[PDB]
DNA sequence: TTTTTTTTTTT
């Protein structure tokens, strides 16, 4: 097609992209931010790639969802990484981590192709180069203005070693600078670390609601723009707090449909979690995933129910509080129709956690003879997941939903750290294609 | 307790009242190092923290961005709130030869190193300075012939530990104080306080700078986000009224 | 100095 004609950034990275596979070997990552269209270089340098006729290569997105629409769009079909590297957990008491049965050779994949290199965790980043083999080359996509994952064990600067200068050479790309884009000068500009500010073009842009009564008046200017319509696919409420969110899906439940209902027959949710089919095998079930985590589903019906659960060395059963919703398939993978237990009390869900401490505080140090009952541990455990509406999903969950219409909810941001406030930023702003408004 | 840091702090009672008796110690190394004066930003917020000590402390307001921002919005008018919680706090430090101790009789006869506030700084200052026409010629407390030992009472009001009360005392010679052995085994109790003024202040700025970005976020000069921290205060109470609003 | 006085988020 167009082959070897774009400009000095796209034609930069792809002669180094072959250098690291022509010149010794070498594993690079690129710092393209949003607009700069490396997604569209990408294109290309997947057409380049069929002439040499390399198979090495594997197509592989961090999340499923972004594999999904990267499936979608190009139409070659890409695998989960959890598949790729066969990561089994494995139960113990205090912790608990997914981890690779063995590491392969990784023979026939002699090129890298990763997405998104900012998540992938340094913990897990010394397991995989030893995993690698030095034929194999490693391509990595992602943003320094991207956000970092979060670690409860260790608080540090943590920048994905992608990002660091000692593991391998790489290079970032240029940007359009000038353009007749409101957002993205705007988001230059939030690149560069400037505060939001409304710029309007043809009266859509960065639009900012201010004075005493702003939220209000932004809350019925959100009305307007949202109304009753059931289509919230291309509109997007980001907050940090599942908190807030909680007390939004509360309201805003109301708001559309006449109902004073936490959960009402007709919603659609996604998981949190990916769905796993268990079976009971020796050693690990690797089971079979149903519902990847980003997976859209329709709500089928919905009831709330109580279940008695009883563990064996704990006498009788114990009753606990839930919602009994049936769920079907809600998007274009493979369709299945199921019927999920949750809890949705805070109540209950403190309730939950106690009834975890005694069967920790008994299964930790058991000694009554046999081994220890934990196939009713996670058949107890597993029998409910944690979900959220649609409407609202956190910066850390709104990542990579491409959506239209954006509102935005700055306030609780201010107990996390400055780089990541601008990491949501860039994110945050990428999730509105179309347009963003901002209170 | 303090002491496992080395530092010797008061048992205190159910009132949390507490009396000790105690002599100093002078300077360690000859001609400098009396005494010591400590300078640390503490506060609390997010539940993030910090307590890490200050350049100013050597005159340096540029080296420590706790300092810096104040002096780019002046707080001290701007946000005086604010500025209180953050505002350094001064240290002071000294060896503490310990006499008589009912809380704890074992730290009784023995040194430690301690931090205080500042009333006794002036306190110590008042002390020290004292007039000839008064008779009482001025007396240093750390002299073998003429220094004194001091009692600390301290009472809680409002929750703070109050001083108003403390008393000094007549000179004092220290018994053995011709024994170079007695001297020397009371010596290695000193310890140098220099050595916590040496280059051990942290040259990294930016290190700095970066831990309180994650302790905090917003508090942009040249940004001006710090008005839409300003502003965050409205929202989240704006957002509890607009939730019975439903 | 009276004391590291708040967040969720990944398989
Ligand atoms: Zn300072």
């Amino acid at each position: 097609m167009t082959f070897d004609d774009l400009t000095e950034g796209q034609k930069n990275a792809f002669n180094i992209v072959m250098k690291a596979i022509k010149e010794k070997k070498h594993h690079v990552t690129i710092n393209g931010p949003a607009g700069t269209g490396a997604t569209t270089l990408t294109k290309f340098i997947i057409e380049a790639l069929i002439s040499t006729g390399e198979t090495g290569i594997i197509l592989a997105a961090p999340t499923h969802a972004a594999k999904k629409i990267l499936s979608k769009l190009s139409g070659k079909e890409a695998s989960t990484i959890h598949s790729i590297l066969k990561i089994n957990p494995v139960t113990y008491e205090e912790n608990v981590l997914f981890e690779q049965k063995e590491v392969p050779d990784l023979a026939k994949c002699r090129v890298l192709i990763c997405d998104e290199v900012s998540m992938y965790d340094r913990k897990l980043f010394k397991i995989l180069l030893s995993t690698i083999p030095p034929w194999c080359t490693i391509i990595g996509i992602g943003d320094n203005k991207q956000i970092r994952p979060v670690d409860p064990g260790e608080n540090t600067a943590y920048i994905s070693p992608f990002f660091t200068h000692k593991d391998f050479y790489q290079c970032e790309l240029t940007e359009v600078k000038r353009s007749n884009a409101p957002i993205i000068d705007v988001a230059t500009d939030v690149r560069n670390g400037k505060w939001i500010y409304d710029k309007v073009v043809d009266g859509h842009g960065v639009r900012g609601f201010t004075g005493d009564t702003a939220l209000r008046d932004f809350m019925v200017n959100y009305f307007s723009i949202v109304k009753s319509l059931d289509d919230l696919f291309e509109n997007r409420v980001m907050a940090f707090t599942n908190k807030s969110v909680d007390k939004l899906n509360s309201i805003i439940r109301k708001k559309i449909f006449e109902t004073d209902k936490d959960f009402i027959v007709g919603e659609i949710i996604v998981m949190q979690e990916p769905l796993f089919k268990t079976y009971k095998i020796d050693g690990k079930p690797v089971s079979e995933i149903i519902f990847n985590n980003g997976q859209l589903v329709r709500i089928i019906e919905a009831e709330y129910t109580s279940t008695f659960v009883k563990a064996r060395g704990v006498p009788g059963e114990y009753l606990i509080r839930h919602w009994d919703l049936t769920v079907e398939t809600y998007g274009d993978d493979e369709y299945y129709r199921e019927k999920i237990k949750i809890i949705s009390s805070d109540e209950e869900l403190y309730k939950f956690n106690l009834f975890l401490g005694k069967t920790a505080e008994t299964y930790k140090n058991w000694n009554k003879g046999g081994k220890a009952p934990w196939s009713d541990f996670w058949d107890a455990k597993s029998q409910f997941s944690k979900v959220k509406a649609l409407p609202a999903s956190t910066f850390h969950k709104a990542q990579g939903m491409s959506v239209d219409r954006a509102f935005i909810y700055t306030p609780c941001i201010h107990y996390a750290d400055v780089e990541l406030a601008q990491q949501l930023l860039y994110v945050g702003v990428t999730r509105g294609r179309y347009d963003v408004f901002y209170v | 307790s303090s002491e496992d840091k080395g530092e010797w702090k008061l048992k205190l009672d159910n009132a949390g009242n507490g009396q000790a008796v105690i002599r100093f110690l002078p300077s360690k190394n000859d001609e400098q190092a009396p005494f010591a004066i400590l300078v640390n930003h503490g506060f609390k917020k997010n539940g993030k923290w910090y307590i890490e000590t200050c350049s100013s402390t050597h005159g340096d307001y540029d080296s420590c961005p706790v300092c810096q921002y104040i002096s780019k919005n002046d707080l001290y008018n701007t946000d005086n709130k604010e500025y209180s919680l953050v505002k350094r706090k001064t240290s002071y430090w000294a060896n503490i030869l310990v006499v008589k101790d009912p809380a704890a009789p074992e730290n009784e006869g023995k040194v430690f190193k301690y931090r205080f506030g500042k009333k006794i700084w002036d306190k110590i200052n008042a002390m020290i300075a004292v007039d000839v026409e008064m008779g009482e010629t001025p007396v240093d407390v750390t002299c073998p012939w003429e220094g004194a030992n001091f009692v600390l009472k301290v009472k809680q009001v409002s929750g703070f530990s109050n001083y108003d009360e403390s008393k000094f005392l007549n000179q004092s010679a220290i018994p053995n104080i011709d024994d170079e052995s007695f001297q020397k085994e009371l010596f290695e109790q000193m310890v140098d306080l220099s050595e916590m003024t040496s280059k051990d202040k942290f040259k990294s700025f930016e290190e700095l700078n970066t831990k309180f970005g994650q302790v905090m976020g917003t508090a942009v000069m040249g940004g001006a986000a710090a008005t839409a921290a300003k502003k965050a205060d409205k929202v989240a109470d704006d957002l509890d009224a607009f939730n019975v609003d439903d």
